Order: structure tokens, then C-alpha cells, then sequence
């Protein structure tokens, strides 16, 4: 609920479209770098850190058992509280090829204010997804035992439907959910009668048995489908069963970023609703035992400079703290071509 | 044109030049995508139809807004086409070659044809006469040029064409076009891997034509020779400058090459360099990341373009 302007170190070049902002104890450490990584950083992945609107990217080493691995410009991610780390699987390279290949962040030491990671990858047996990216994975529990819930975002036509005139066109992928073990690598998938689309670039929200799904933009009929969708989990003794439900109430939404705000509370920031038109007006969600109700906000006030623009982008810092950025004016011919804003919501 | 035409053509009454249709069917003849032709494999994610000319260089990117922006202009032609409409273009040469090499007329192939391969950027092509310094534009260019064509006999292979100046500014014919920066990898990369795809799927096939009234076939041979130091250091997948590590053939570091001078040898390779980014990412032993660092002799990012690096004589004796 109040807009800030951020000052800019050194390196402007590294950021882009497409980032990854991860957290650990308010600690902010950025991902997805633009290009490759440098003899500056050998990983990629960098201490965010502010200091009066004013941001430097520092750099952040591995430990000896870490694994390394490339930039991935749109994959997903989640929370894994169970010490605690992140769980980060598809994305596109720089080369623009796409992983299927499941990252496992762990924070490994931290001494004197200088901190190192434990990057382990983790493959699947069985019914894998094919690589992709505008995807969205959750982590979600039930009795006590935790599983990965993921949602197919969009990919390439496959090896037999590919030539060279068509060669980076896109395709939606088949509308099926996948359970992954992360003890063992197991993966299924499942086919939803409800479900009818792919979707790309959806919002995902889950509370502790049941993942919410909302907004996102379907290549299919070139729309913004307005349903939501309510996924119900249980993880029997014996074959774990999932469930969907439809509700009323979806906002025609995609490339929005989801905040935590206060417990079992959440908000929405801005992104598209026509591909001609950005969305302006952000939205609030409040959760209970199984309810869920969207909001909205009291409008909050953008500079002149976002509302003469056209496009924006953005993700969250964890904290209540969204943190966007916006393509600079080239008509002046005197800019960085990159300006941001940090936007504290409390 | 078309003035000059009308004038002279009204002072002599006699119509010594011609009209601008027939020069639009002169130059239809000449571009890519007229003549037919086939292949004997059949040329796998490449579509047969024999008719395409300039086609859209993003090979059908994702211009939406919820996408990656992109904003470069890009016009490619497809492999094949250009390289026939090269051959066509080249047949009457190719003809009174193999006259003069003491051969017939009459003569099925395979004819083997060795590509020179290259790629460069120019740099700005901005024209503001005021309004302050409008845009810096860069663009670069993919190219490549007919270097040799040799057929055998029985046993005994003949050079039947050579190339009298090859890195002149008339012989380099371009595939692709885009107004982009040179080290903007990841655009650059997503247009340029569409011909790349084409290209290794070309290097095991057999070409067949028509030129002579009579059928041949061809096979081919890439050498990618044609790139400079700062782009073969950045598409390969190597440190950029300030390593220690210089040769792009030999692994020496910078204090080796002042201590050891000449007693080295060539061992670089793609597939070696493919293997060793798998290594960079895998990292089997959970080393350190400087015995990283010298273990892969530079190797950062993932090898997409195979390269066989060369000099010229310039660097050689102003180095000296
Ligand atoms: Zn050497």
C-alpha cells in the first residue's frame, strides 16, 4: 500500500525478465541471471540486499557438495518447511532449452554474515512431465506427510510435430496434475474431468490440504479463462486420492505475484487482463478452514511513469515486500532502459 | 530505372532495355525457392514443401506481452533453398570446369562441396542528422560462401572448383538477418538455433538436382571457420577475456605459455567441451570451486555451435 523508488548499483545487466527472488530468515538472495554466469560469480545467485531504497548485488558462493546449474528464466518454485529450503524445478535455459530437472536449495552454512548453499537436483521415476515452464509447483501436508503438487504451464510442440519454420512456436501442454515424492523420486500423473485446457502463468495458493488455483492466460482460444479452480488433496495409506472442485468468483488475471501478508492471509499485485491493456487494479485473498474469498484493495497509487508504460513484470521478496521493475522510455534516449519500485504492502 | 528505360526507348524507337516486370521474373529466377529438387533421406523436422523464400527469422517466436519481450527484427531464408538457388546460381561455372578439367558433360555425382561457415556484427547502422543521439542499433549478420566442390573418379578425386578470393565482400552470401546485439545471447541464440538444427540434420543426407538436363547428387562438409576471437569465446562457451586460460585449441594457462613456447598440441573439441559442461554440472567429486575452475579449463556455459577456429596473418605480425 505504498509505492517506493529503489536506487540501482552497478550491475543493472544481470537482472531481466523472469527472475527468481528466494528468502531465508528475511535474508533475500536473487536467481536467474541474464546470460551466463561470469569469473565475478561463479553461480549466479547473489545477495539482494537494500539499504535506503538502494539495492547491491553482491555475490553468494556454493559450498563443496553443491550442485551447479545454469539461469532458468521462467521456472517454478515453492517453500519446503520440513528445517528448511526451497524446491525449484523447470525454467528455460539461456540457450532457450528446457530442463526437467528438479533443484533442491538448501541454505548449508552461515558464519560471520557470509553465508553458503547445498544445491542438490533430484530426478523421477515413471510417469515424468515433459519440460516446461510457466508452470506452478505447492507443497501441501496431510497427515504429516508432505507432498509436491504441480500444474503444467506451456512447451514446444514434441519431436515428431516440430520443423524448422516452427521451431520456437509453443503449445499449451495436457491438462494433468503430478504427485511427486520427494523421498524417492515417484511421479504420476492424473487425468481431471473438470480440467479441460493447459493454462500458463496461473496464480497457485495452498493451505495445508487443498491448492487454489486462479487466473492465467490459456494459448488454446488466445483468452483469459475467469474461474478459479479448488484442488482437494488426501494422502491415504493406500493410494493417494485428489479432488476439484469449481467455484465462482475467478478474476481474469495472468502474471500476477502472490504476497503473504499476515497469517493465512494473502494479495495480489497487478498483471495483465487483455494483452492490450495492463491490469491496474490489484486484489486481496483471506483464507479459513476451507473458505476462500477474494478483495480488493484501495487502489494504490502508481507514478505517471508506470501509468504512460506498457508493460512491468515482478515478483515478491517474502516480507510484504513486492519488488517490480518496468522497461525505461527510449523516446528520451537518455535512460537506463530499466527503472523499479519497491511496493511495501504492511 | 523505369525512367531511363521510358527515355531511351522513346529517343531510339528501338526498346534496348526492359520493362520492370520481366526484370521482377529475372530476379524471380534467381532467388531462393524456385527450382525443385529432393533429398534421399528424407530430411527429418524439415518441411518438403519447395517453395519458400524469404521467410520470418523468429521461426514463430512468442511476441505476447505475458512472454519474454523481444523487440529485434529478424528475416532468415531456409538452408536448403539457399543452398540450391547457390548451386543453380553457380552451374554454368561448375560446368565449364569440369570441360576443363578433361571430363565429360555427362557425369552422375556424388559432387562434394566444402562450405566456408561465418557470422559478424556491423556495428551501427544509425543515420540521425540532430535530435541528439537517437539509438545505438546494432545488428549482425549470418553468412556463409561456396569454398570449394571436388568429385572423385573411380579413385582419384579431381578439385573441379576452386575459389579465387574467398573472404571477399562478393562471395558472401547471407542467410539471416537481425537487428540485434552481438552479445544479447539469448535472442541471438533462439534465432540462430532454427539453421542450426538444419544444418546438422543436412550434414547426413544426399542432395539431388537437375542442373545439367541430367540428375546429381551431393553430399557436404561444414567448416566453421569464419567467426572472431570475441564471438568463438562467447557462443563455444568459454571465459570471455581475463582468464588464465588464451588458447582456444591448447589448454595452456597464461603462465604456462610464458614458460613452455611451442611444446603443445590441439585438444580441443565439441564433444569433449559438451562433456565437460556436464561435468561443470554434475560436479561428481563435490570439489571446490577453483579446482572446478581448472579442471574444466574454462568451461562455463553449454557448447550449441560446433567450431573449427583458425587466425590471420594481421594478428600474427602485429602480435609480433
Ligand atoms: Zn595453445
Amino acid at each position: 500500500m505504498s509505492l517506493q523508488m529503489v536506487t540501482v548499483g552497478h550491475n543493472i545487466a544481470l537482472i531481466q525478465p523472469g527472475f527468481s527472488l528466494m528468502n531465508f530468515d528475511g535474508q533475500v538472495f536473487f536467481f536467474g541471471q541474464k546470460g551466463w554466469p561470469k569469473r565475478s560469480c561463479p553461480t549466479g545467485v547473489f545477495h539482494f540486499d537494500i539499504k535506503q531504497n538502494h539495492l547491491k548485488l553482491k555475490p553468494a558462493i556454493f559450498s563443496k557438495d553443491s550442485c551447479y546449474l545454469p539461469p532458468l528464466r521462467y521456472p517454478a518454485t515453492c517453500s519446503y518447511k520440513g528445517k528448511h529450503q526451497y524446491i525449484i524445478h523447470g525454467g528455460k535455459t539461456p540457450n532457450n532449452e528446457l530442463s526437467d530437472k528438479i533443484y533442491i536449495m538448501s541454505v548449508a552454512c552461515k558464519n560471520n554474515k557470509k553465508v553458503t548453499f547445498r544445491c542438490t537436483e533430484k530426478d523421477l521415476v515413471g510417469d515424468v512431465p515433459e519440460p516446461r515452464y510457466g508452470h506452478s509447483i505447492d507443497v501441501v501436508y496431510s497427515r504429516g506427510k508432505s507432498m509436491g503438487v504441480l500444474f503444467g504451464g506451456r512447451s514446444y510442440m514434441p519431436s515428431t510435430q516440430r520443423t524448422t519454420e516452427k521451431w520456437n512456436s509453443v503449445a499449451d501442454c495436457l491438462p494433468h496434475v503430478f504427485l511427486i515424492d520427494f523421498e524417492f523420486g515417484c511421479a504420476t500423473s492424473y487425468i481431471l474431468p473438470e480440467l479441460q485446457d493447459g493454462l500458463s502463468f496461473h496464480v497457485s495458493i495452498a493451505r495445508n490440504d487443498t491448492v487454489y488455483i486462479l487466473g492465467g492466460h490459456s494459448l488454446a482460444s488466445n483468452i483469459r479463462p475467469a474461474n478459479l479452480y479448488r484442488i482437494r488433496v488426501d494422502l491415504p495409506l493406500g493410494t493417494p486420492a485428489v479432488n476439484c472442485t469449481v467455484l465462482p468468483g475467478g478474476i481474469s488475471v495472468s502474471s500476477a505475484i502472490l504476497t503473504q501478508t499476515n497469517n493465512d492471509e494473502f494479495v495480489i499485485v497487478g498483471g495483465y487482463q487483455l494483452e492490450n491493456q495492463k491490469r491496474m487494479v490489484c486484489s486481496l485473498v483471506s483464507l479459513g478452514d476451507n473458505t476462500i474469498e477474494i478483495s480488493e484493495m484501495e487502489t494504490p497509487d502508481w507514478t505517471s511513469d508506470i501509468k504512460h508504460s506498457k508493460i512491468w513484470f515482478g515478483s515478491n521478496m517474502g516480507n510484504g515486500t513486492i519488488f517490480l521493475g518496468i522497461p525505461g522510455d527510449n523516446k528520451q534516449a537518455m535512460s537506463e532502459a530499466f527503472y523499479f519500485y519497491t511496493l511495501r504492502c504492511s | 530505372y523505369h525512367k531511363m528505360y521510358r527515355t531511351v526507348k522513346a529517343i531510339t524507337g528501338r526498346q534496348i532495355f526492359q520493362p520492370l516486370h520481366a526484370l521482377r521474373n529475372a530476379e524471380k529466377v534467381l532467388l531462393p525457392g524456385y527450382h525443385p529438387f529432393e533429398w534421399q533421406p528424407p530430411l527429418k523436422n524439415v518441411s518438403s514443401r519447395t517453395d519458400v523464400g524469404i521467410i520470418d527469422g523468429l521461426s514463430g517466436l512468442a511476441s505476447s506481452v505475458d512472454e519474454y519481450p523481444v523487440d529485434t527484427i529478424a528475416k532468415r531464408f531456409r538452408y536448403d533453398s539457399a543452398l540450391v538457388s547457390a548451386l543453380m546460381d553457380m552451374e554454368e561455372d561448375i560446368l565449364e570446369g569440369m570441360r576443363s578439367q578433361d571430363l565429360d558433360d555427362y557425369l552422375n555425382g556424388p559432387f562434394t562441396v566444402v562450405v566456408k561457415e561465418s557470422c559478424d556484427g556491423m556495428g551501427d547502422v544509425s543515420e540521425k542528422h540532430g535530435s541528439g543521439p537517437a539509438v545505438p542499433e546494432k545488428a549482425v549478420r549470418f553468412s556463409f560462401t561456396v569454398m570449394r566442390i571436388t568429385i572423385e573418379h573411380g579413385s582419384q578425386n579431381v578439385k573441379v572448383f576452386e575459389e579465387p578470393k574467398p573472404n571477399s565482400e562478393l562471395c558472401c552470401k547471407p542467410l539471416c538477418l537481425m537487428l540485434a546485439d552481438e552479445s544479447d545471447h539469448e535472442t541471438l541464440t533462439a534465432i540462430l538455433s532454427p539453421l542450426i538444427a538444419e544444418r546438422e540434420a543436412m550434414k547426413s543426407s544426399e542432395l539431388t538436382l537437375e542442373m545439367g538436363g541430367i540428375p546429381r547428387t551431393f553430399k557436404f562438409i561444414f567448416r566453421g571457420t569464419g567467426y572472431d576471437e570475441k564471438l568463438v569465446r562467447e557462443v563455444e562457451g568459454l571465459e570471455a577475456s581475463g582468464s588464465v586460460y588464451i588458447c582456444t585449441l591448447c589448454d595452456t594457462t597464461r603462465l604456462e605459455a610464458s614458460q613452455n613456447l611451442v611444446f603443445h598440441s590441439i585438444t580441443r573439441s565439441h564433444a569433449e567441451n559438451l562433456q565437460r559442461y556436464e561435468v561443470w554440472r554434475s560436479n561428481p567429486y563435490h570439489e571446490s570451486v577453483e579446482e572446478l575452475r581448472d579442471r574444466v579449463k574454462g568451461v562455463s556455459a553449454k557448447p550449441f555451435i560446433e567450431t573449427v577456429p583458425s587466425i590471420d596473418a594481421l594478428h600474427c605480425d602485429i602480435g609480433n
